[PDB]
DNA sequence: ATCGATCGATC
DNA sequence: GATCGATCGATAAAGTTTTTTTT
């Protein structure tokens, strides 16, 4: 049932993608800002999305936008799904993210202990002792030679 | 008082605080009777004062 | 009444018992604390857990001796401490719907009668330290006195478990409740499926909180021989976090022991090791009211309030009018007047005094660090110039970096407070005048290049030669 | 030296 | 085809006085 859910949250940010959250006309704030998001994408090649917390909290009126604050660490690979089927439809090797940014409220460190697990928290402080830049996998052409290794998994 | 008082009330009898207790305690020097008196009230210490308020 | 085989308690008898007692009260205790009321305490506060929606309440459970029944409910608290507190948990959430039977309009009767409340005795009994804990004491209330001295973050508990096999959509969600993780050895919400892959979704099922936190009891008359030992805690509640570490401390704790496996990778264990389980602890913008600011103005109304403010800084120190002035005055220090463009000054100045050796130079330093809450406080070499800030330090938990701010950086909020200005090395003495000018820190360190501020204001107490 | 995993044999 | 038994392979260890530049 939370198939359908996904699903219904798969269109209701699709149709989001359709429409704007443009407030004045021709006054600045040229309207169908997510359209030239594809359009801008499909010339520099840069392979990212921006979206806010304002503009999704504010089209189901909270209705919407309340439930990925506690699941999307199940339905971040539901999102993707539609909007990679939105791409087709709208525009002509293709791997995304999910890049939410802004939201309202900013907590210390010394506050994660039972609702941080799935949920959305900005977190400030300083950064110190870096790292390398080694890869990462996500998907395998590994198989075993017992007979053909085209298994992908 | 707990039944060593008896030898505890030698020094109450006797007296002698000044010289007795000062040849008492360390008796294996030479002379300094005087600086082997300015230890011993160290030993007893002397509480200042139960001050109550802020003022340590 | 029941009869466990664990223990030998009874049927719920003593909730009802302490219902009467809890509700029936309105004053006890008059007789073994003989002095010569009219409410407990309790009673305006059971009404106040409503009202506020906490869980918790502090019970100071002294009050079971007081009363001439429940000394067998208040000598089995004290006997099998857990199923004690297990019973209790569900008479308060009754208690508590025993007032909204009354009162059909306190918060619908659904919502605050979810989420489960829960108790605290606290201040119960007597202990001595650590050397009269015999192995006897098995399940019983502690009460230990001591001091905590570091902490780890915290690390999640199995509380709910999850799995899903390689079927198409099965997400059943098992639980626990033990130390024993149960499974299937075959396949279910289908009919052929066989057995088969049961998978683990690790990161998916939610956990609570739990902490460690080490201890070692103070010196509290020792016989000056014996080495002061230690002894861990843990922790489950809503109480992560809020003791900070190295205080005087106090705990309500049970009893409890675990195994330990003494190779790496066998089942094999047998000298166990002991910890406690505490269940209340004890360490021993303001909420700005009207009256305070009605009270102060009319000392405001009070010309000589500088006058008045002279007087009252000293308790025992002799007049001396003068050194007065600037002291107040730079705790009255005053604002950041701080432009949009150019300028960026601040209105803090900076007072010393030199001269006479001995005439409470240190004291009244120390009367300034009694004004101030949070302040610092220097020292004879606690720190240095590359002690103060600047740190590579191989700290014995994890042998990383870590970067703790000097004192000068630490008085955000206060008044920096130091010495030794004439015998301070020369190697330092030399990064204070970026803090007289830049307000800043700037630290060449092999970590990381920052230019962090310092909101400070200093005084100098010197020393003649 | 002990425990766990894999392979082979028997039912 | 499944279960049980036997055989083979893999798993457990520990540090803190001389010597360099440097302040």
């Amino acid at each position: 049932v939370d198939d359908v859910t996904g699903e219904k949250v798969r269109e209701a940010f699709e149709q989001f993608l359709e429409d704007f959250s443009v407030q004045s006309t021709d006054t600045g704030e040229v309207e169908k800002v997510y359209r030239a998001q594809i359009e801008f994408m499909k010339i520099y090649d840069l392979n990212t999305i921006y979206i806010d917390y304002q503009h999704l909290s504010m089209r189901e009126n909270g209705a919407l936008a309340m439930a990925i604050s506690e699941q999307y660490y199940r339905f971040l690979p539901f999102l993707q799904k539609g909007l990679r089927r939105v791409v087709r439809k709208y525009a002509p090797e293709r791997v995304f993210q999910i890049s939410f940014f802004n939201l309202p409220t900013v907590h210390r460190i010394r506050d994660i202990r039972s609702e941080k697990i799935g949920s959305l928290l900005s977190i400030s402080g300083t950064v110190t002792r870096t790292s390398e830049v080694r890869p990462e996998l996500y998907k395998a052409s590994f198989t075993c030679d017992m007979c053909r290794a085209i298994v992908d998994n | 008082t707990s039944d060593v008082e008896e030898r505890v009330m030698e020094l109450i009898t006797s007296g002698d605080v000044y010289n007795r207790l000062a040849k008492s305690i360390a008796p294996e020097i030479y002379g300094n009777l005087d600086v082997k008196k300015a230890l011993l009230l160290l030993l007893v210490g002397g509480v200042d004062k139960r001050v109550g308020d802020g003022m340590k | 009444l029941r009869i466990i085989w664990g223990t030998n308690v009874s049927i719920q008898e003593c909730t009802t018992n302490f219902r009467n007692f809890l509700m029936s009260f309105k004053y006890k205790f008059r007789k073994i604390l003989d002095e010569r009321d009219e409410e407990l305490y309790y009673i305006k506060q059971l009404n106040e857990m409503r009202e506020l929606g906490t869980s918790n309440l502090n019970l100071d459970a002294r009050n079971l001796l007081a009363y001439k029944q429940t000394e067998d409910l208040y000598h089995q608290l004290l006997n099998y401490p857990q199923e004690v507190i297990s019973i209790m948990d569900q008479t308060i959430k009754d208690c508590m719907v025993s007032l909204i039977v009354d009162n059909n309009l306190d918060y619908d009767l659904d919502e605050i009668e979810t989420k489960f409340y829960k108790v605290r005795p606290y201040n119960v009994g007597s202990c001595k330290g650590m050397r009269e804990l015999n192995p006897n004491d098995i399940d019983k209330l502690i009460n230990l006195k001591g001091l905590v001295l570091r902490s780890t973050p915290v690390i999640p508990d199995m509380k709910v478990a999850f799995f899903k096999c390689n079927v198409c959509d099965h997400t059943m969600a098992v639980e626990i409740d033990r130390g024993v993780i149960q499974e299937p050895a075959r396949c279910e919400r289908i009919d052929c499926n066989e057995p088969n892959s049961m998978s683990l979704i690790h990161n998916r099922c939610s956990f609570a909180d739990k902490q460690v936190i080490k201890l070692q009891e103070t010196p509290d008359f020792v016989p000056d021989g014996q080495t002061p030992h230690s002894i861990s805690l843990c922790v489950y509640d809503e109480l992560v976090d809020s003791c900070r570490a190295g205080d005087r401390i106090e705990v309500t704790g049970t009893f409890r022991s675990i195994p330990i496996r003494a190779n790496s990778r066998q089942r094999v264990l047998s000298l166990y090791k002991t910890y406690v389980d505490v269940v209340h602890v004890k360490k021993v913008v303001r909420q700005i009211t009207d009256q305070d600011l009605a009270k102060i103005r009319e000392v405001a109304a009070r010309e000589d309030l500088y006058s008045l403010l002279a007087r009252s800084i000293a308790p025992s120190i002799y007049e001396l009018e003068d050194v007065k002035k600037g002291i107040l005055l730079q705790l009255f220090g005053g604002t950041n007047k701080t432009f949009t463009k150019g300028g960026r000054y601040r209105g803090d100045i900076n007072i010393l005094l030199c001269g006479d050796p001995s005439t409470s130079k240190s004291q009244i330093l120390q009367y300034v660090h009694k004004i101030t809450p949070r302040g610092v406080y220097t020292s004879g070499k606690g720190s240095s110039a590359v002690g103060l800030t600047a740190y590579i330090t191989r700290d014995v938990d994890t042998k990383q970096l870590v970067l703790e701010s000097g004192a000068l950086v630490l008085s955000d909020g206060g008044v920096c407070c130091i010495d030794e200005f004439d015998k301070m090395s020369d190697s330092t003495r030399s990064v204070l005048h970026e803090v007289m000018e830049q307000q800043t820190i700037s630290i060449a360190k092999a970590g990381i290049i920052t230019t962090l501020n310092a909101r400070s204001s200093i005084l100098a107490s010197a020393n003649p030669i």
